[PDB]
């Protein structure tokens, strides 16, 4: 009894430092992402304006 | 000499050709007005704002509404003078466009009114006022936990069924009973449908008489969108500085703004920024945001709704929007599915007044109280729903039992919700606000039902619900 | 010599340039020496740009181009109903000329603002997603928005074939597709009837761009002649983002400035003046109103592009479609999370109201716990209720193709659904009871269907209760 | 070519098969001129008449009265990115989609055709038959299913998933497997002759699979071998 | 007569174009006819290009420019202590005109490699945390680095009431701010006596982009002025990122291509050539020295972008302000792992260190 | 610079060292530049000449038989984008890199050289050894293993990995940890004096640690210290 006990309080803490880590990599991950998408935007931008005013 | 003649059309872009010598100055006012001379002709009413000089007594200017019908070498006029708008009391209780005239059908403005013009720098740097100075609502949350500053900039943020609306009408009629101020609302970008539905239910309200109101439709072009949050600032200006008065702005949307001063920025060619925004997004965001500011004699302070593009809080239009911002007011669906009809969310919601050095250290005291109060209450949420009230010890059940308390002494009966529920509304000062939150926290009122505190103002009130209930 | 005359300089992709036309005006068509139209758009110093509304192989240089005195516009009439026709309102379908004695300007000034009025009238597109959890009003702006191959087209015929037995006039606007697909959506209108009151107008993938630019324009002049009437119209662009490419091609090719995505500075300007001429007339003018249902194709999912935050700005409310749902079998594939309309229940009857939100609070409250689905196969706790209803809910909430149900029907299992009582059905036979269901009501619970239908409010619920119970002892659980 | 079938389609009635190498180098050639024209460049860097040309030459490819051409074009996309404009502009002329993935083709299946993203407007109960509709509908919801369940499997491993989850994932491996095939033309690189395999046939197979009549089969046996018959023997050669 | 006077051809967007001016320097400051101050930037074979130092509402085509005569400058003395100026060292806290009588040029070349010394005497900011681990030297480069509402302003504030015993000249320079936040800020220095040797330039961010662009270059000119006189300065950029946004804004303005971010090619050199001006003169030259305390504005705490890494490159070490650990409670928000002083520890006293 | 060395190079036939404090500042100066000549821009705003005038002036700095020239020059990544063109032209002007990261930097390791990004043509077995080689190989092995499974650690951590995996783990941060080295001349910045490492201690050391000798020891011990006898020493001065 004492084992099983210690075995689902082992899987709860075990799992609320994974959720939490999870949580961390997806905010670190979605900032990255938005500063593709910033950086995409601008090289297209500015490669239109480029070929435009090329002529 | 002040006759023009078009060159050019192309789209919302004209270029008129002056003679030599009597050029209009930058953001000059041009006046179209045409009668058709035959069968192959239409009538025109057009405005143009000047924007470049081209050289060879030339003007690139863009227009304040459609261009169709323009043939080159029709008459121009010069005005003089930038777009002009009518102020003072004749303003209040009418419904305008970005020239200054009225969209209501009340008939329109004399001609000898005074007119202010559109575009003028902000007030100089000994002009403005030495000492931050607190805007009291007579809201409970807003006073508590997101004070707001004379002549500060609040954003606001939520969705749609969440009470906005009723927020800002609550705002007008607070503000015009207690400090004697009135409200100007600017509809950057404003849906028409939404715009008639915003005007009945303002004049439902009663509070019309005490605001007036600017709409740029969507369906204008992007000069026009551009110039409407100017006209409600000039508008809003006249308050301030002649009447000494304390005065709310409304901007309906000030992403809308600088979207429309991109599309502007594109139009005239000029070469575009880091995320294909205009060059000048900060010189014009300051431009607008520089004036709304305390002088010695008044202030104008702004409510402004913002659109997050992407959620990307680092995108450049959010960023420099909040270069200015001094508070943040969230709205909260989940707050309004469970009945705290003010909706402010009270943790999520920020300002830079929070601080004891203005705004008092028993003030401060409470307030930080509350709130870890209800971040605690918020952790505890999971273990309530998993193993029920009863496995929780003794201080988590304490903690719970003050803080189901705040969060519905948190809500307030409104003035303008009486026309629906029949209960008159409440302006509570902030001391009584303080003062009654002091009193939740220690205790005082423990044995009390948590429904007395659903929707009412004083603390007494809660005494006085619980002594009717029984 | 004269200023109503001119000579053509440049001809090339589908644009020229004239010498001349003194007192052409901005937006003027103009007539090329072997007969084919254009369009005046850029007046510059020396030189007109115009675009061509045809042909342009038989155009050379030195041409005479001559002025006609007229803004672009296009019949409108009652004739026009039952046919298939082009951006010019000449008729493609060959049954004949098209008999209209009215014309109508392309370019229109929207309805102000006091001469509006609140949406309070629904607008039944016989999907049960649609008219329960986003409803739509009319004189209301509802975009539809999905990837390629999710359902879009769909969920417009559908809505469409609904309209049946309702004082509203249709019109499908098709841009940018193929004529046999056209020639198929025409096909599938004539089969269940819906020609009787429906316009179709076509701007195919071969036809010059301006003319693609101009259909949707088209199609609301032809709508607001009916609407100025006091009469209903539903109007349904098919493809925005393919109008919006083609005013691309045509500002590209006439030099004006690019901005994001190469789009013209004037790209929101555009979209916003075609929706904001729907909506819903005070009854100082007749109580007619337009509504517009638009189309935008995002690309893998990305409603972050130039063109749908436009539109989703401009529009009053949004229906996502999402492949993932679609191949899982939820089958018209609608996100009812993300999925919003600011009209809300302003656009519902009563009977649906009452109904409408405890089936919403079913299925948020499922989404937030479909995480626990694995762990309730050994009934870890009494939370599984709720897994139960949302699971019922999905089920009720599939529908098959080109068979739109009555508001009645779709309250009364919504009713039975939100009461508890499919809580014994097996999730495998709700839709087959749904269908006998159905079947049950036609033949006996014709005193509840013409109660609803009357007063628009649910019947007594112990009648309900009675009738509900009736059908479901004689239903048998496969 | 588009003129030369064009001929057979009107002037006599015949029936004509089309076959076009690659129509994205048309595109790709008009993208190679138009800065040379003097054209302004487009979005990403193709020419602003893209669309108009695409459909000036896609709307002549097609069946008329007079005569029928059913005509089978190979499409590429640029970089693996089907949201790229050329393709993304093709789309809309096809009534059969088929889309390969280099996802399938690095894990040894052909000929690597997406189950999912692959259309066609014949796919209707009236048309197939409500049997291979049926099964058509459950094979694209299994493979659906196993798609989502990768992400959390190779986090948390096999053994934490249900019984249901686990039984989904054995029988959508077959059905993966089993969508491959031995070509005849390619014997160069399978070394193996190739198969034909009947509708109906396949139809019973893929029912046979998912009602899970071959669950004990090993997974390997379903590569590349035609009628389900051949994965019999597949494994019965491999000693099962 | 064309050698002296000019005609403007092309106005907008705060650039204009003038035909004459044939003998005007590259550089010159020119008058508009209305009275604003213009900068001679390009001098073409037929036209010359000028930025406008102020509103360009009121200038038109075919309007008059004259020569002034003198490269781009600034009033420079002690009269300018306690004064609130523009960039162009105009007053604008009212308190009448200023009695400078000498000037010095805005662009100047830094001290050279022989004409330095390194840096040994510490420069006390009062606050425990950076005196104890990033110590600060007079004549070193130290960046503070962070996001909005993290407390940079306070920072600098704190540094220069703390000056008040000790031989210290302060200017306090804000590009882009808030004129309400600069009042305020200039209040609580009069409130606790720091105007006595403070000098306070400013450019709102309703001002044209040439003026932020031009106003560090103000404020290090002022500071010269002191430290070739054998005196100390404290000078402190309150964004330059700001400024970089003002340049950039300029650049597309003038057409020419961008890079990565949008800015141009020389947005290195205009933080490079600001900051290398401040040292720590030899005994040869005085002993004097200049210390800058420049602020950039991240977002999302990114180190990593573009203008953060060009200023990091430049300056003498860093100190990262956190934004949580600030929302924590701790107000001085160090993050003791990202900050460092380079030239620190020689200049700390012997009693702190050990 | 260059000049001055070439003469000492060739009239003298000496032996020259070349330090270079930046060269990517002479092609930001050159694209600075490159835009007031009338150049229309490359890629990233960059000179459209920018591999030409790199190559003329690295092909000057070479060893010829009057002397030889061996040259050492740190580089600048902007923005920490080692696809930026400046840097990722260079690259094939080199004969040996050292790639510094700042992820290493952050955690303390110094120099902060990225051990598997680093090459050079010198690390061949007739150059520099056959043991020198295996070790090194062996190495590199082992820290491609390691970064193979930092997600998995970074979610869920080292208790569901393999045995094998485990001890890979822990051979792995204690090579990483040994690779960093105490400076002469970073004792201005720390008290602690400088070590020179000869080859051959380092060399074995590595093997030592591959052998799994010090698998005992505390990885902290591991820091920053020279040679392998110093990690005992100071894992017997800390609790051991
Ligand atoms: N509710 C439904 N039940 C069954 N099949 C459906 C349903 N809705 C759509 N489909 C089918 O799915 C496919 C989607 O075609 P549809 O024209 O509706 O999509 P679309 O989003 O408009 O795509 P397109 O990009 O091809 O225009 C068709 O084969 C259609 O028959
Ligand atoms: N040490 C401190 N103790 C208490 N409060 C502090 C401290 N430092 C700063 N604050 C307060 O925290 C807030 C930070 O604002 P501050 O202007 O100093 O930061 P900032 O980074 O310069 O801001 P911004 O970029 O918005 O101008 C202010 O309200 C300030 O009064
Ligand atoms: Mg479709
Ligand atoms: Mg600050």
């Amino acid at each position: 009894l004492d084992a099983k006990a210690s075995e689902h309080a082992a899987r709860m803490t075990a799992m609320k430092n994974a959720t939490d880590n999870a949580n961390e990599l997806i905010r670190t991950l979605t900032l990255s992402y938005n500063r593709a998408r910033q950086a995409a935007i601008t090289q297209e931008i500015t490669e239109i304006v480029a070929g435009a005013n090329a002529l | 000499m002040t006759r023009g003649r078009v060159i050019q059309v192309m789209g919302p872009v004209v270029d008129v050709k002056f003679e030599n010598g009597h050029l209009p100055a930058i953001y000059n006012a041009l006046k179209i007005q045409h009668k058709a001379r035959n069968e192959n002709e239409v009538d025109i009413d057009l405005t143009l704002e000047v924007a470049l000089h081209l050289g060879d007594d030339t003007v690139r200017t863009i227009a304040m509404a459609s261009t169709d019908g323009l043939i080159r070498g029709m008459e121009v006029i010069d005005t003089g003078a930038p777009i002009s708008v009518p102020v003072g009391e004749v303003t209040l209780g009418r419904v305008f466009n970005v020239l200054g005239e009225p969209i209501d059908l009340e008939g329109d403005i004399p001609a000898d009114a005074r007119r202010d013009p559109i575009h003028r720098p902000a007030p100089k740097f000994e002009e403005l006022a030495t000492e931050v100075e607190i805007l009291e609502t007579g809201i409970k949350v807003v006073d508590l936990l997101a004070p707001y500053i004379k002549g500060g900039k609040i954003g606001l943020f939520g969705g749609a069924g969440v009470g906005k609306t009723v927020l800002i009408q609550e705002l007008i009629h607070n503000i015009a009973q207690e400090h004697g101020g009135i409200s100007v609302f600017a509809g950057v970008g404003e849906r028409t449908r939404e715009g008639n539905d915003l005007y009945h239910e303002m004049k439902d309200s009663g509070v019309i008489s005490k605001t007036a109101m600017v709409f740029g439709q969507m369906n204008e072009p992007p000069g026009a969108r551009m110039r409407v949050a100017l006209t409600g600032l000039t508008m809003a200006e006249y308050f301030r500085d002649e009447q000494g008065q304390d005065v709310l702005l409304f901007i309906d949307n000030i992403f809308r703004f600088t979207q429309a001063g991109s599309e502007v920025s594109a139009l005239l060619g000029r070469m575009p920024s880091a995320v294909g925004y205009q060059p000048t997004l900060a010189t014009e965001m300051g431009q607008l945001q520089e004036r709304i500011t305390s002088t010695a004699k008044g202030s104008i302070t702004s409510i402004q709704a913002i659109y997050v593009p992407a959620d990307d809080y680092t995108d450049p239009a959010p960023a420099t929007t909040f270069s200015h911002l001094d508070a943040t007011t969230n709205l909260e669906r989940k707050l309004a599915e469970m009945g705290i009809y003010p909706a402010v969310d009270p943790l999520a919601s920020t300002s830079r007044a929070l601080a004891p050095e203005i705004v008092g250290e028993e003030h401060y005291q409470v307030a930080r109280k509350v709130q870890q109060t209800l971040q605690r209450y918020k952790e505890l949420q999971d273990i309530i729903a998993i193993l029920g009230m009863d496995e929780l010890s003794d201080e988590d059940k304490l903690v719970v039992h003050r803080a189901r308390r705040i969060q519905f002494f948190l809500s307030q009966n409104f003035h303008v919700a009486e026309q629906f529920t029949g209960q008159p509304g409440s302006y509570v000062p902030v001391k009584e606000t303080v003062r009654g939150f002091k009193e939740i926290l220690e205790g005082k009122y423990d044995h009390l039902p948590e429904d007395a505190f659903r929707l009412v103002g004083r603390i007494e009130e809660v005494v006085e619900k619980a002594k009717a209930m029984g | 010599q004269v200023s109503d005359v001119g000579t053509v300089i440049q001809v090339g992709d589908g644009i020229a340039r004239a010498h001349g036309l003194d007192n052409v005006m901005s937006g003027e068509l103009v007539e090329f020496a072997n007969g084919v139209m254009g369009m005046a758009l850029n007046l510059e110093e020396n030189n007109v740009g115009i675009v061509i509304l045809g042909p342009y192989t038989g155009i050379k240089e030195g041409d005479e181009v001559r002025r006609t005195g007229r803004i672009m516009e296009v019949p409108v009439g009652e004739a026009l109903i039952g046919r298939v026709v082009n951006p010019l309102g000449q008729p493609v379908d060959g049954l004949g000329p098209v008999e209209t004695t009215e014309t109508r300007p392309i370019e229109s000034p929207a309805p102000g603002v006091m001469d509006r009025r609140s949406v309070h009238e629904p607008l039944q597109t016989g999907i049960k997603a649609i008219d329960a959890l986003v409803p739509i009003g009319r004189g209301q702006r509802e975009l539809i928005i999905g990837d390629r191959q999710t359902g879009k087209t769909s969920v417009a015929i559908d809505t469409i074939i609904n309209q049946k037995d309702q004082n509203m006039i249709s019109i499908y606007v098709a841009i940018g597709q193929k004529e046999s697909t056209v020639r198929t959506v025409v096909e599938t209108l004539r089969k269940h009837g819906a020609l009787d009151y429906t316009i179709v107008v076509t701007a195919s993938a071969s036809q010059p761009a301006p003319l693609l630019f101009l259909a949707p324009y088209a199609g609301v002049a032809m709508g607001e002649y009916f609407m100025y009437k006091g009469k209903h119209v539903l109007v349904v662009y098919d493809d925005l983002s393919k109008q919006a490419a083609a005013y691309r091609e045509l500002s590209l090719l006439l030099r004006r400035p690019p901005g994001r995505e190469a789009y013209p500075g004037d790209i929101f300007y555009l979209h916003s003046r075609l929706l904001e001429r729907a909506a819903k007339l005070s009854d100082a003018k007749g109580g007619g109103s337009l509504t517009a249902l638009p189309f935008v194709e995002t690309q893998a999912g990305d409603i972050s592009a130039y063109i749908p935050t436009n539109v989703i700005s401009i529009t009053d409310g949004q229906i996502f479609l999402q492949s993932d749902l679609f191949f899982s079998g939820v089958r018209p594939a609608i996100n009812a999370g993300l999925s919003v309309s600011r009209v809300g229940g302003a656009a519902q009857i009563k009977a649906m109201k009452k109904v409408a939100g405890t089936l919403r609070l079913d299925l948020a409250a499922y989404r937030e716990l479909e995480a626990f689905a694995q762990f309730g196969s050994d009934l870890d706790k009494a939370t599984q209720a709720k897994l139960a209803r949302g699971a019922r809910t999905v089920e009720v909430l599939k529908q098959d193709l080109h068979q739109p149900i009555p508001v009645e029907k779709q309250v009364l299992i919504i009713y039975a659904l939100t009461r508890g009582f499919l809580d014994d059905i097996p999730v495998e036979d709700v839709r087959r009871f749904e269908k006998e269901f159905y079947l049950f009501l036609d033949q006996n619970g014709q005193h509840l269907l013409e109660h609803i239908r009357t007063t628009k409010d649910l019947p007594n619920e112990d009648d309900l209760n009675k009738a509900i119970e009736a059908f479901k002892k004689t239903f048998v659980v496969s | 070519g588009l003129t030369m079938a064009e001929y057979f389609r009107d002037e006599q009635g015949q029936d004509v098969l089309l076959f076009i190498d690659n129509i994205f180098r048309f595109t790709q050639a008009g993208s190679e001129v138009s800065a040379l024209l003097g054209r302004m460049p487009s979005a990403v860097g193709y020419q602003p008449t893209l669309a108009t040309e695409m459909g000036q030459l896609q709307e002549r490819i097609t069946s008329t009265a007079k005569g029928s051409i059913t005509s089978i074009q190979a499409i590429y996309v640029p970089a693996d990115d089907y949201t790229d404009p050329a393709p993304a502009t093709t789309f809309s002329h096809l009534d059969a989609t088929t889309n390969l993935e280099r996802k399938l083709a690095e894990m040894g299946i052909y000929p690597a055709v997406d189950p999912l993203a692959s259309t066609s407007r014949a796919l209707a109960p009236e048309i197939v038959g409500e049997e291979h509709y049926q099964v058509a509908r459950k094979v694209q919801q299994t493979l659906q299913r196993y798609k989502e369940l990768q992400d959390i499997i190779a986090i948390l491993g096999m053994d934490e998933l249900s019984d249901e989850d686990k039984l989904v994932v054995h029988r959508a491996r077959r059905i993966q497997f089993f969508l491959s095939q031995n070509f005849h033309v390619a014997e160069q690189f399978t070394g193996q002759p190739g198969s034909y395999v009947p509708v109906k046939e396949t139809v019973r197979g893929f029912k046979e699979i998912l009602e899970g009549k071959y669950d004990h089969l090993p997974e390997d046996a379903f590569r590349l071998v035609g009628r389900i018959e051949e994965v019999v023997e597949k494994a019965k050669a491999m000693g099962v």
